[PDB]
């Protein structure tokens, strides 16, 4: 029985730019076991209509997610992504970074 | 295509 | 699965070959099966590596190169009387599939024939008789057009396994007639030298 | 160039929650094409990409049934393993298996694999000549022993160079537009300052395809690879891919250092640097 | 359980009712198969299952077929509106304990008859002919016959008993029986067997001979408003004892 705490990685589709139609992003993955739980949040809160991608996984049997949403992004808004797993203490929140 | 696959460890 | 067309006949001890081809190059496993008239079809051997593979009496021999199975009968006793079925499949969970079936049966060597057409009593009534031709050699054989009333049966070979002897045996008999006892085998070409008491 | 087909199978126990959960997914390259899942209403092999979609509906009912047979295996699996180690009936476990062909250029068989995994470590694995295995344990034996007597890896051969390569040469060429294109990384490089005397020099690659990419430094012609900020090679969602390299330097000799950038749709490789 | 085991054995049915024919696999076989077998010909494939999913459904002849496996062990096939032409041995077979490829491991059948009019239906008449005076003085054997017949349709088990206890040696049956009027379709049938034993056996007044006829017919929901017997499954029985 091994356990793997998942990688996060939050960003855009394309090239961020305020007041624009783009996709939210957000790339769990190296993680084990499979059951995890995943929101991308809108200043604090979350949202609602996130879709993600099946399930599959790496050369080492460790898996990854891409959850993503349509959103528009802007100077004051900030985004993030909320993940549990059992390998975390408490669900980790990891800010949207726009050149990251 | 997958192959046809019953075969059990 | 193709397999050859029935009827196939033999000699009693003599070699039985019997041979299937199929289409589907790739088959990975095949069996040869044997069904007993009124029985379920029963396994004699399986096969997939190719050349010969030998189990006392029979030899089973695949080529997969010219796709065919076949299965060989040494020594073949009356007892290997029954179709034999050809068998094949893909894989583990795929189809199972089977040929149409050769029909063997290998003729018993009768090596005291004593041709006879006796007849015999109903214990619930002597009116009702029936004639048996029995002890009769496997180059006869019977044929029962005679009437609408008389019936005539097909041979039976049964096997004394204590005494050690085969008798071929025939049974005919009418509904209701004046019928003749020893006219009632003249259908078929019966033995010159035919006991009747 | 080289090209590949697999398939990933994923089987999760939930006692006294139903049956387990079962996830299939089927790539070509590292282009989703396929997917089943044991919980969705259509009970269906379903199409993840435009090219697959013309199969008529024999493809469909076909890959339905083998994958349904796949998901009720590994369901036996999953109580065969756990009879296997010793583990009570409450706790939850996992299943994996991996299989599928590698082609070369010339679309001829290269290699191929057939890989089990249970709560994450390495199971049983078939090795490259395709005619044994490879035990982890005790436990990876016993199987072992009933997979050589069942003559499994002569039926695994058959399909891994003969149906396998035959299937993915004909996706190859359904999916031409998608599968047999090479976009070519859009880099870009980008400075932050972190103190007085520090900086931060990061060289994006974004929309490529494949994901093979190399981001590495140089500092004036010598590799300096330590002291690089690597991260996963990430899908940007729409089929493409993004990756980045950073690198922290002093104020006022951003000029010296460069970003080599190696792809499979880029020509040459490409050499930038701080404007 | 430890075969593969059928039910029913035999069955008559009225021409556009429906039918049932179960098949109760070895215990972890994955794979289950289904075939008809027509009079001198081989295992036509009709559908199979692994695990618990129908796989390919082509086989089945048209749409009135069906079958399920619904618990994964179990099978039914399951024939709506018959007609005369559906009438054959319905085989089932199961293969492939743990997934590990085997060879098919067949039941005992369902012999299934379709008939027009459940009067046409009816049991045979045994009867016993004693060995000749010729044969025991001439060969010093004795071969006794039996004759069953007036039967329809042919859902016959013949046996020889000899002191209550069954016997295969000396024994021979006809593979099939003979057609009391060849000209009808739905024509009546009649089988002979004959057993055969030394002079001294036969003429030991202690020995008791029994020719036994296992017959097949109507079960007991099938309809019956005429007034002869109801042709229903029985063993009819013709006997008789040495003498010298």
């Amino acid at each position: 029985m091994i356990q793997r705490t998942p990688k996060i990685q939050v960003y855009s589709r394309h090239p961020a730019e305020n007041g624009k139609s783009n996709f939210l992003n957000c790339y769990v993955s190296g993680f084990h076991p499979s059951d995890i739980e995943v929101d991308l949040l809108k200043n604090g809160e979350r949202i609602e209509k996130v879709e993600h991608s099946d399930l599959s996984f790496s050369k080492d049997w460790s898996f990854y997610l891409l959850y993503y949403t349509e959103f528009t992004p802007t100077e004051k808004d900030e985004y993030a992504c909320r993940v549990n797993h059992v390998t975390l203490s408490q669900p980790k929140i990891v800010k949207w970074d726009r050149d990251m | 295509s997958l192959l046809m696959w019953i075969t059990q460890v | 699965v193709e397999q050859n067309s029935g009827p196939l006949s033999v000699p009693e001890g003599a070699i039985a070959s019997l041979n299937c081809t199929y289409s589907d190059r790739g088959s990975q496993s095949f069996f040869w099966y044997r069904q007993y008239s009124g029985k379920s079809p029963e396994l004699i051997m399986f096969i997939y590596s190719n050349g010969d593979k030998e189990d006392g009496r029979f030899t089973a021999q695949l080529n997969k190169a010219s796709q065919y199975v076949s299965l060989l009968i040494r020594d073949s006793q009356p007892s290997d009387s029954a179709t034999y079925l050809c068998a094949l499949t893909r894989g583990p969970g795929n189809q199972f599939y089977f040929g149409t079936g050769t029909s063997l049966t290998v003729i018993p060597n009768i090596q005291n024939p004593d041709p006879a057409v006796y007849q015999l009593r109903d214990s619930k009534s002597s009116d009702k008789s029936v004639c048996l031709f029995t002890d009769f050699d496997s180059q006869t054989n019977v044929s029962q057009s005679k009437d609408s009333d008389v019936y005539i049966t097909d041979k039976c070979v049964l096997d004394m396994r204590s005494m050690d002897f085969k008798s071929n045996s025939a049974v005919a008999w009418s509904n209701k007639s004046d019928f003749a006892c020893a006219n009632a085998f003249n259908n078929s070409i019966i033995p010159e030298d035919t006991f009747f008491p | 160039g080289s090209h590949s087909m697999r398939y990933f199978f994923t089987s999760v126990s939930r006692p006294g929650r139903g049956e387990p959960r079962f996830i299939a997914v089927g790539y070509v390259d590292d282009t989703q094409f396929v997917r089943f899942d044991s919980d969705a209403a259509s009970q269906r092999m379903e199409p993840r990409a435009p090219w697959i979609e013309q199969e008529g509906p024999e493809y469909w009912d076909g890959e339905t049934r083998k994958v349904k047979a796949h998901s009720q295996t590994h369901r036996v699996d999953l109580g065969t393993l756990r009879g296997y180690y010793n583990q009570s009936e409450a706790g939850s476990h996992t299943v994996q298996r991996m299989y599928g062909c590698d082609v070369g250029s010339d679309w001829r068989f290269l290699r191929g694999y057939h890989q089990y995994a249970y709560d994450g470590k390495d199971y049983i694995a078939l090795k490259e000549d395709l005619r044994s295995w490879t035990a982890a344990d005790m436990a990876a034996q016993t199987t072992k022993h009933k997979w050589e007597a069942a003559h499994v890896a002569e039926q695994l051969r058959a399909y891994l160079e003969g149906t396998c390569v035959e299937w993915l040469r004909r996706y190859l060429e359904n999916g031409k537009e998608t599968l047999q294109r090479t976009d070519a990384p859009k880099t870009h490089m980008t400075h932050h300052a972190v103190s007085d005397h520090e900086a931060t020099l990061r060289c994006w690659a974004l929309s490529f395809y494949p994901a093979e990419i190399t981001l590495t430094w140089q500092r004036d012609g010598e590799d300096q690879t330590q002291d690089t900020e690597l991260v996963e090679t990430r899908p940007a969602g729409d089929g493409t891919f993004q990756k980045w390299a950073a690198v922290v330097v002093p104020s006022g000799q951003e000029q010296r250092y460069t970003c080599h950038v190696q792809h499979e749709g880029l020509p040459k490789p490409l050499t930038l640097r701080w404007e | 359980g430890a075969g593969v085991s059928q039910s029913p054995r035999y069955k008559v049915t009225k021409r556009g009712q429906d039918v049932a024919l179960r098949c109760d696999p070895i215990s972890g076989h994955v794979s289950l198969y289904w075939y008809r077998q027509a009079l001198g010909q081989g295992p036509e494939f009709l559908t199979y299952f692994n695990y618990e999913a129908q796989q390919d459904k082509s086989g089945l002849p048209n749409d009135r077929f069906s079958a399920e496996r619904p618990e994964g062990s179990i099978s039914t096939l399951t024939i709506q509106r018959t007609e005369q032409r559906d009438s054959a041995m319905y085989r089932c077979a199961s293969s492939s304990p743990g997934g590990v490829s085997t060879e098919a491991f067949f039941g005992q059948g369902t012999r299934l008859t379709v008939v027009e009019d459940l009067n046409k239906v009816f049991p045979p008449e045994v009867a016993v002919f004693e060995p000749s005076e010729a044969e025991i003085s001439h060969t010093q054997k004795a071969t006794l016959v039996c004759l069953a017949t007036g039967f329809y349709p042919d859902h016959v088990e013949l046996s020889w008993w000899v002191n209550g206890k069954e016997v295969h040696s000396g024994v021979c049956t006809d593979p099939q029986p003979l057609k009391e009027q060849p000209a009808l379709n739905d024509s009546r049938y009649a089988l002979s067997s004959r057993l055969r034993v030394s002079a001294t056996f036969w003429q030991d007044p202690r020995n008791h001979f029994r020719c036994q006829v296992q017959f097949y017919g109507l079960s007991e929901n099938d309809e019956w408003t005429q007034d002869r017997a109801k042709p229903v499954t029985q063993i009819v029985s013709a006997e008789a004892w040495g003498r010298a």
